[PDB]
């Protein structure tokens, strides 16, 4: 048969413009498609993005930055006023660190 | 609002993390010594574990022998 | 593994046949029936670890 | 061969591997290979044909040395103590001579010539029975002398039994064979772990019992004993195919998968023991099973091959026989990982 | 190397001895249980595929009975895991309390005292 | 067997490079013989002569292979006066691989011969230093 | 004529199912981690008079 | 010369000839119980010499 | 966190159980909820984790990569219907049910409080996108394409295995938090050498690290949209989010080890990036690409300083949504001329023209410009190098320069010059494919808004 085997011949790809001129190339369905596409639509853009990045802007502070500062200007306040240095080289009190008896 | 409707105060993470770090604590204490409890029992084998099994005296037969040295 | 059938059962298949001090025919005794009767009453219950030394 | 008496055979084998797991005498354990073996010959000569009679003779040869090796470790133990009882095997040579006796019978390497040799000349349910059913009795008796082992000796020729299933398996198109190379993997994964734990042989037994009799029904389901042979099946029979894929997958021991849980445990028992270097090997070298597994899926699932006309007239017949177990099997097979804690039921 | 099979007071064949009715058994809506349950429907649902039945459909009867098996052999296979691990904790318990000198209680120490090298990231 | 790793092992590192060469030889020998022996068993010569001259060729080549790199490996280790280094059983390693290429002529097989035994002999350094062990007895 | 519209869409209360089984799943587990409610050094709160638990 | 062949030399390519080789060398047996049995007399003297005798 | 998890094991029945004619439209739908309600995960804490469970916890680093998983989970189900069409029933929804397992295993893997639960995931993530490449790939190398994905994974990730179980014999615990608490450093022994290396090269595979690369072109041009998608975006930062956690037990060992893979990812990176300028397939370029951004990341974590830490979370954010637009934009004109030639089609600007501002728009926020949060992510890592060793903005400086070549290289090949006359069969852009652009880029920008959400728990 100077073939290999028997076998379809390769297919020619569908144009979706062809059959439907407003097609939004989701599916071959008329009526489906247009579904399909409202649907992407409504819950991509309108609900997810818009309404996400609303709820993601008015996220309230947890992350305790408000409070950091508010926190940070009382104890500036406080040190200015008595004369303390306003931050210190050491964070834990030496009276509660016990250094090794020898350093020979 | 989106804290009062979606969201709980920080004592409730707060005091569920000490919880979770107690038990995970706790299991990794008890890891390491069950380790050291098998070492020292596969070492000796005078605890339950690792027993193997030896003769039974039961069945030994406690009689006279035809020959009194047994 | 080991299924311990005859111990459940309580049936002796064959543990009458695995040491020489055990119930022999006419009462007769093997060659060196003092020695393993010693062994065995000292290696009892203790388990294998225990009784190799 | 009469039903009655391939009835008869097929009792007798079990009887004699249930009478090596239940005895406490050595003589009955012997009794019991000698009688399981007995039987078994006229099982893989049930169709008779030139190629299942040179299978029964290897067979035989084989187990009949291993056999005599076997009783002669037995006799020189009781010279050095009169004990007939299995038990810490009291003699060093004899115990030597014990552990290459159950190693040839296991199929390990070296002594693994054998095994797809008669796995390739015997049926695929005989194929199902020897390396399924006959890996139990030598596995219970060697979970039974542990405690005496060498462990240079047998992790010497578990890690080959390792390597030499990876690379044999690798040259195979025939099914039976990678089938035997990878018990051949399987059996030197199980006796690995052996002298460190013997719950964590019982489970790699069970998983590995679990997916062989899961592969060996869906090759029985499609008459296949080639890769070109199952690579028709997608035309007739695509959800088997699929199974059989996801079965392969689960035999390469990917997560989470099941056959992912003894590798795993195996390996985390090897390190608490101090043991880092051999389970790194180990698991090195079972990716050449995965490889050949995923090549076989490759042939079958994966792709589809060009089929032949007369396959049309398969289409309008269906499968009369139907394995009970296999859907059941299959699930065991793939999804039981989450399960893993349960293994504290086996010791 | 076995560890549990030699303990003393232990039936051969027994699967769960009178012990093991001390513990608190598994509730009925163990998650582990709805595990096996999902893997008997599993195991219905491969049983119509291979078939060739409609998948969902074909056996109610056959679906039922497969999840009630697989169901019922996971509430015992829980019991006696949750008796073995019991066992072991138990032990292991025992044996500390046996042998105080090799699980000695030393002296805490407070992060104060204890000097830590430090190692700066540079 | 043992006795001949024991050979090897009892000599310090760096001293006595004729005896510790001697020791590989040995065991290089050794491990030629058995190579030998499976390799005639699983693969008739199909003539006598043929079979002795396979074994000689797998013995020499073992030897060779064991014998330099004991002597490498001595000589680096004393004249950098640098015991429980696992460069100096790198360069043995390597210089063991190279005799090997050599022996088969074949450049490919000599350079990943230098490679992987370098490796490897390191390892077994870095193991021995360490504490490593290949067949760990069984503790817990 | 519902029978053949919920028929067909039947599966889209699947998903807010799951995610509602989901929140009392959440809930169920956050019951379970009590042992420090009200304990903590740094929380630690003299009840009101009429409330029973700081949170739930 | 780097991404395409020498890259792919060292790990993939020479790992593929290698195991493809031991294969060969492993499967290529002509199925004769006389050459594997010899091997498995050598393989019991080997094991009773260099495991057994050092216990 | 099960209020996200049973969504999609519920995704998996709806699907199985749709009309043959409406899978796409429920799954797309469901998935996009889905991605909302994982919204609410970024309300994190300042000072630890949200601790849900026992099991599961959300923490700054892991929460912008489940937002970005659930979002992408719609974008490949828009993306794989169209060359899916002539599919049967069956066969679409076992590739919806392979995508929704990815997605399944992707959202548990990037929660485990476990590290050998992390472990078990992040490696059955393999089987799904094996299963994927290998049959729904177009053509022939796929097969190969699957095995060099597959080894080369496993080959690292074993090892690592065994390290994880070793740890748990010596600290007792692999739970993260406790890990971090109880926190002991390593001494330069080989033994610690040896269990660093089994516990960074499977992450470093997974990156991939240069010269361990060579799986990641075959796999990501063999791989159908969506298989290359999920590729890019998110399985890559699998490597990199392992390597964030596991370094905190790897101190101070990490200063001595990292420098090979300090050099080979920086001179790789210029490799990688000299590579993409001549290449004729237009898959493998972006492939290269997310190369060379990776390798950027992984000396970002191997420098170990928190500038370097949220460079390297900002940065591997802005890629996975780069990467995946980029993936798509090429397959729209394979689509069209059912080739992956860079030369075939020319002049597509004059064809096609808000395709053309997608495409400008994707190689824009590939060169990084500011503020876009690619550049963020970038000069956050620069700065951190250059404080590590005021040379390293010779190399990084290098390839700031040839990224943007090759990217508009790209771009001035695809676009401009005159259209292929014998090219006849270019039909107007869908408003399937105009909305995955969109849906792809708008968010980038939205993020740019507000930085902090993707900058790690260092913030
Ligand atoms: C982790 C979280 C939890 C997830 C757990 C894991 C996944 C789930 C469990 C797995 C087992 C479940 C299903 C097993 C049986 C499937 C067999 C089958 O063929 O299915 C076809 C069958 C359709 O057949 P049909 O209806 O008779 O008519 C069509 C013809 O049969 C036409 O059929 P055909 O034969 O002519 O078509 C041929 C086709 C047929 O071939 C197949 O269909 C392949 C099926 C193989 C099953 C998987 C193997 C065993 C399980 C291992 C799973 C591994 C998971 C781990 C991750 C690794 C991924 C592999 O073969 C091919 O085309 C070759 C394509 C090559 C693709 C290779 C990929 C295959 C592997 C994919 C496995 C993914 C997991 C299973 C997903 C479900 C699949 C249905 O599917 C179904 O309808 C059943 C599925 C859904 C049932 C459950 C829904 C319950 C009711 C809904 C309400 C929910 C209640 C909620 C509770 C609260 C109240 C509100
Ligand atoms: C408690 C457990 C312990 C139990 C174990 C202990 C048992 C001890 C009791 C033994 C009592 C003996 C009673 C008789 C036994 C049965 C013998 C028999 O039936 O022969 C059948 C067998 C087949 O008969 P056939 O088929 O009718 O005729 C075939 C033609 O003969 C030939 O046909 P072809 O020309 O076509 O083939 C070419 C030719 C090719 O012949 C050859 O290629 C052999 C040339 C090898 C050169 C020798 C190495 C020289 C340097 C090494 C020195 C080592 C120490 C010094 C250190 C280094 C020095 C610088 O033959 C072969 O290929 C056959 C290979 C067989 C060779 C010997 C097998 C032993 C193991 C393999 C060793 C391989 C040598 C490597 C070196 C290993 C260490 C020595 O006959 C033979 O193979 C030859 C006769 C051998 C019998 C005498 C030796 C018996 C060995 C017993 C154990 C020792
Ligand atoms: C992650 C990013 C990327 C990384 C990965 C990619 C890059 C790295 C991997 C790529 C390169 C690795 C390949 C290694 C060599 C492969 C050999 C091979 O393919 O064999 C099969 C292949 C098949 O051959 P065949 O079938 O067996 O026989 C037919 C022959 O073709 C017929 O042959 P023929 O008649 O034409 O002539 C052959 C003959 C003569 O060949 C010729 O006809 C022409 C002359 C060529 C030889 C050049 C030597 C003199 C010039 C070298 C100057 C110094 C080196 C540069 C450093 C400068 C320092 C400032 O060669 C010889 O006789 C061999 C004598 C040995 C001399 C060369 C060995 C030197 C080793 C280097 C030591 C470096 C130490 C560390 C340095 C630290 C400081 C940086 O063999 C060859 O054809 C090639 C022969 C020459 C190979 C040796 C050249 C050495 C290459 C550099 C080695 C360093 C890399 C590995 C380092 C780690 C090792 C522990
Ligand atoms: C700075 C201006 C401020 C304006 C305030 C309001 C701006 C609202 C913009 C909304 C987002 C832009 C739209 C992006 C998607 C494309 C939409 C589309 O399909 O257009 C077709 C649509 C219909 O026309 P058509 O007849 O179909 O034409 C189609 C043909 O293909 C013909 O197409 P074509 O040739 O017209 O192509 C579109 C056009 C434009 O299309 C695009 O390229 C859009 C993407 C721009 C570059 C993206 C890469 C850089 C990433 C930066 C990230 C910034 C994020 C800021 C927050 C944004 C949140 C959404 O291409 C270009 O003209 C080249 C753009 C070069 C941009 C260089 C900007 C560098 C940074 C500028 C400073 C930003 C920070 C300011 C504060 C600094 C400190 C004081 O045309 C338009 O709607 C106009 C395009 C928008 C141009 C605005 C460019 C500046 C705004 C940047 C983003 C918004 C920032 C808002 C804050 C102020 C900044
Ligand atoms: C087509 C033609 C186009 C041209 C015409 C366009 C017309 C104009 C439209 C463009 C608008 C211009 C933008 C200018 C900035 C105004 C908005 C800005 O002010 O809001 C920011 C807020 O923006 C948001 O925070 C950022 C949006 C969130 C982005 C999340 C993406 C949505 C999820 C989708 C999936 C994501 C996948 C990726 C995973 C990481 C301010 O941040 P913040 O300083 O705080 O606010 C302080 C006060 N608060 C805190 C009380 C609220
Ligand atoms: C891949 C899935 C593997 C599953 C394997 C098959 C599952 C179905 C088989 C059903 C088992 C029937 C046993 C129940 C009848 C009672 C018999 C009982 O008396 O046996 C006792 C013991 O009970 C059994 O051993 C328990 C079997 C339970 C097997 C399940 C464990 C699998 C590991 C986790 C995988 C997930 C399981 C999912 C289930 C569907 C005897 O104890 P003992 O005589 O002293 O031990 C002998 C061995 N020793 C001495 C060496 C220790
Ligand atoms: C000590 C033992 C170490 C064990 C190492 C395990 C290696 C894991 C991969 C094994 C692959 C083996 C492939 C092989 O040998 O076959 C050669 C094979 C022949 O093709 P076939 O499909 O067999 O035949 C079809 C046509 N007749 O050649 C190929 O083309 C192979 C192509 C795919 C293989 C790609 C593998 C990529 C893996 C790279 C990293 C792996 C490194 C592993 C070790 C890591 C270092 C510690
Ligand atoms: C596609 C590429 C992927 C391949 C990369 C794979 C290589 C990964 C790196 C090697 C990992 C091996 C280590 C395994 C886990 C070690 C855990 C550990 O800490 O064990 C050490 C021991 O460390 C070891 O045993 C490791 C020895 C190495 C054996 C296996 C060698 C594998 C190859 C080594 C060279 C490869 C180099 C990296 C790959 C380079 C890229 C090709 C401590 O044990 P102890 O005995 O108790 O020591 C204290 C008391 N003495």
């Amino acid at each position: 048969p100077t073939i290999r085997l028997q076998e379809d011949p390769d297919p020619e790809d569908e144009n979706l413009y062809e059959k439907n001129p407003d097609s939004h190339g989701y599916d071959k369905d008329p009526i489906v498609d247009l579904w399909n596409m409202r649907v992407v639509f409504f819950f991509g853009f309108s609900i997810v993005l818009v309404l996400g990045s609303t709820f993601v802007a008015y996220l309230p502070d947890y992350r305790m930055q408000e409070w950091a500062r508010r926190e940070a200007e009382r104890l500036v306040k406080y040190r200015e006023a008595n004369g303390l240095p306003l931050m210190e080289s050491n964070c834990f009190d030496p009276n509660k660190i016990q250094l090794p008896e020898d350093e020979d | 609002w989106i804290a009062r409707t979606f969201y709980d105060g920080p004592e409730k993470n707060y005091e569920k993390t000490m919880a979770i770090l107690q038990i995970e604590a706790e299991k990794a204490e008890l890891r390491l010594k069950e380790l050291e409890v098998r070492r020292l029992m596969r070492a000796r084998g005078d605890g339950p574990w690792y027993q193997y099994p030896t003769i039974d005296k039961a069945l030994i037969d406690h009689s006279p022998k035809t020959t009194p040295d047994n | 593994p080991f299924f311990d059938v005859q111990k459940r059962l309580g049936l002796d298949l064959d543990r009458w046949m695995t040491i020489q001090s055990a119930e022999q025919p006419h009462k007769i005794p093997g060659r060196c029936h003092a020695f393993e009767k010693e062994w065995i009453e000292c290696a009892h219950g203790i388990g294998g670890i225990r009784a190799e030394k | 061969m009469n039903p009655i008496i391939y009835t008869t055979l097929i009792m007798t084998v079990m009887s004699g591997t249930m009478l090596v797991m239940i005895s406490s005498h050595w003589l009955l354990i012997w009794i019991g290979f000698e009688m399981n073996l007995l039987a078994m010959i006229p099982v893989l000569m049930k169709n008779f044909n030139p190629r299942a009679t040179e299978a029964a003779t290897k067979y035989f040869l084989t187990q009949a040395t291993a056999s005599m090796m076997l009783m002669m470790a037995i006799i020189i133990n009781l010279l050095y103590s009169g004990q007939w009882t299995i038990t810490k095997m009291f003699n060093p040579v004899a115990m030597t001579m014990m552990t290459m006796a159950l190693a040839m019978k296991l199929g390990l390497s070296p002594f693994h010539f054998w095994v797809p040799e008669v796995t390739q000349g015997i049926s695929l349910q005989a194929g199902l029975l020897l390396l399924t059913w006959q890996k139990l009795a030598p596995l219970s008796v060697l979970c039974q002398i542990s405690q005496s082992i060498n462990p240079n000796l047998m992790l010497t020729m578990a890690m080959l039994s390792i390597l030499i299933g990876g690379w044999g398996g690798l040259n195979q198109t025939q099914l039976r064979k990678i089938m035997a190379y990878s018990s051949i993997a399987h059996m030197g994964w199980m006796t690995a772990v052996l002298p460190y734990n013997t719950t964590m042989t019982i489970l790699n037994l069970l998983i590995y019992i679990t997916m062989t009799l899961a592969m060996f029904m869906l090759l029985i389901h499609s008459s296949a004993t080639t890769t070109l042979s199952l690579s028709h099946t997608w035309n007739k029979m695509p959800v088997i195919t699929s199974l059989m894929m996801v079965t392969l997958l689960s035999m390469g021991g990917l997560p989470p998968l099941s056959g992912f849980m003894p590798k795993w445990m195996i390996i985390q028992e090897m390190t608490k023991n101090e043991s880092i270097i051999m389970p790194t090997l180990m698991a090195m070298t079972a990716l050449l099973n995965l490889y050949f597994y995923m090549r076989l899926a490759y042939s079958s699932s994966l792709t589809m091959f060009p089929s032949t006309n007369n396959m049309k007239m398969k289409w309008q017949f269906e499968h009369t026989k139907q394995m009970k177990l296999l859907p059941t099997m299959i699930v065991l097979s793939t999804l039981v990982l989450p399960m893993t804690p349960a293994l504290s039921s086996l010791n | 190397m076995t560890m549990m099979s030699g303990r003393p007071g232990r039936v051969p064949l027994q699967f769960l001895p009178n012990e093991a009715r001390s513990l608190p058994p598994p509730k009925l809506t163990d998650p582990r249980l709805v595990y096996m349950g999902f893997l008997g429907y599993c195991s219905g649902l491969i049983d119509n595929a291979i078939r060739r039945r409609p998948v969902v459909s074909a056996g109610l009867h056959r679906q039922l009975l497969y999840v009630t098996s697989f169901v019922f052999f996971g509430y015992y296979l829980l019991k006696r895991q949750d008796y073995m691990y019991a066992l072991r904790d138990h032990d292991m318990f025992a044996y500390v309390k046996s042998h105080p000198e090799d699980f000695p209680e030393k002296d805490k120490k407070t992060y104060g005292e204890i000097l830590e090298e430090f190692h700066p990231v540079r | 067997a043992k006795t001949l790793l024991h050979k090897y092992s009892d000599i310090p590192e760096g001293t006595e490079c004729h005896r510790k060469a001697y020791a590989s030889t040995s065991i290089g020998g050794a491990t030629g013989l058995i190579v030998s022996a499976y390799s005639i068993a699983l693969k008739p010569p199909a003539s006598f002569l043929e079979g002795v001259a396979r074994t000689g060729r797998y013995t020499f080549t073992s030897a060779a292979i064991g014998a330099i790199f004991g002597l490498t490996s001595c000589i680096s280790a004393q004249v950098r006066e640098k015991p429980d280094d696992p460069l100096n059983y790198f360069i043995g390693g390597c210089a063991g691989g190279l005799t090997l290429g050599a022996r088969t002529r074949s450049y490919g097989i000599g350079a990943a011969a230098c490679a992987y035994m370098g490796l490897t002999a390191a390892l077994v350094k870095m193991g021995q230093l360490e504490g490593w062990q290949v067949f760990a007895e069984p503790k817990v | 004529n519902v029978l053949q519209i919920v028929r067909d869409h039947w599966v889209h209360i699947l998903v807010p199912v799951g995610f509602v089984f989901g929140c009392y799943l959440d809930r169920r587990s956050d019951e379970k981690l009590t042992a420090f409610r009200n304990k903590s050094l740094l929380f630690k709160r003299e009840l009101r008079p009429n409330e029973e638990v700081t949170w739930k | 010369l780097l991404d395409l062949i020498w890259l792919e030399t060292i790990l993939p390519k020479t790992t593929s000839f290698i195991q493809m080789k031991m294969s060969i060398m492993v499967s290529n047996q002509k199925g004769l119980i006389k050459l594997y049995f010899l091997s498995f007399l050598i393989t019991i003297m080997i094991s009773m010499t260099l495991f057994n005798y050092h216990e | 966190m099960l209020k996200i998890i049973i969504p999609t094991t519920m995704l998996l029945p709806m699907t199985w159980m749709s009309k043959h004619n409406m899978i796409w439209i429920n799954a797309t739908v469901h998935s996009l909820l889905i991605s909302l309600i994982s919204l609410s995960l970024l309300n994190q804490l300042g000072e630890n984790s949200l601790n849900f469970s026992l099991t599961f916890f959300s923490d700054s680093l892991s929460a912008p990569l489940l937002v970005l998983t659930t979002w992408l989970l719609p974008l490949m189900l828009m993306a794989s219907q169209s060359h899916l069409s002539k599919e049967t029933t069956t066969r679409k929804k076992l590739y919806i049910t392979m995508l929704i397992l990815l997605q399944l295993f992707l959202i548990m893997t990037f929660t485990a409080t476990e590290l050998i639960l992390f472990y078990i995931l992040f490696e059955a993530t393999l089987v799904p996108t094996l299963i994927i490449i290998t049959r729904w790939g177009n053509q022939t190398e796929r097969l190969n394409a699957g095995l060099y994905f597959l080894f080369y994974t496993l080959a690292g990730s074993l090892p690592l295995l065994v390290a994880l179980v070793y740890i748990q014999n010596t600290t007792g615990s692999l739970n993260f938090l406790i890990i971090h608490y109880w926190s002991h450093p390593l001494s330069n022994s080989w033994s610690n050498i040896f269990m660093w290396l089994a516990c960074i090269m499977a992450f470093m595979v997974k990156m991939p690290l240069y010269g361990l690369h060579l799986w990641l072109p075959k796999a990501h041009v063999e791989a159908p949209i969506a298989g290359s998608m999920v590729l890019a975006a998110v399985l890559l930062k699998l490597g990199g989010y392992g390597m964030m956690r596991i370094t905190t037990i790897l101190n101070p060992l990490t200063n001595y080890m990292a420098y090979p893979f300090l050099m080979l990812s920086m001179w790789g990176m210029i490799m990688t990036s000299s590579i993409c300028l001549r290449q004729t397939d237009l898959k493998s370029l972006i492939a290269y690409s997310s190369v060379s951004h990776m390798a950027l990341v992984i000396v970002a974590i191997m420098i170990q300083t928190p500038w370097s830490f949220m460079g390297a979370t900002a940065l591997m954010i802005a890629h996975g949504l780069t990467s995946s637009m980029l993936f798509c934009l090429a397959n729209t004109n394979y689509e069209r001329v059912h080739s992956r030639t860079m030369i075939l089609a020319r002049g597509l600007q004059t064809l096609l023209p808000l395709m053309a501002t997608w495409w400008l728009v994707a190689s824009l926020t590939n060169l990084a410009l500011p503020p876009s949060i690619n550049l963020i992510g970038e000069l956050f890592i620069i700065t951190a190098s250059f404080s590590w060793s005021n040379i390293t903005i010779i190399l990084m400086g290098m390839n700031m320069m040839i990224t943007a070549l090759y990217s508009l290289y790209m771009l001035i090949t695809t676009q401009r010059g005159k259209y292929t006359h014998h090219i006849n069969n270019i039909k107007p852009s869908f408003t399937r494919e105009n909305a995955l652009m969109a849906l792809h880029i708008l968010p980038l920008l939205l993020l740019t808004l507000n930085p902090k959400m993707i900058l790690g728990p260092l913030y």
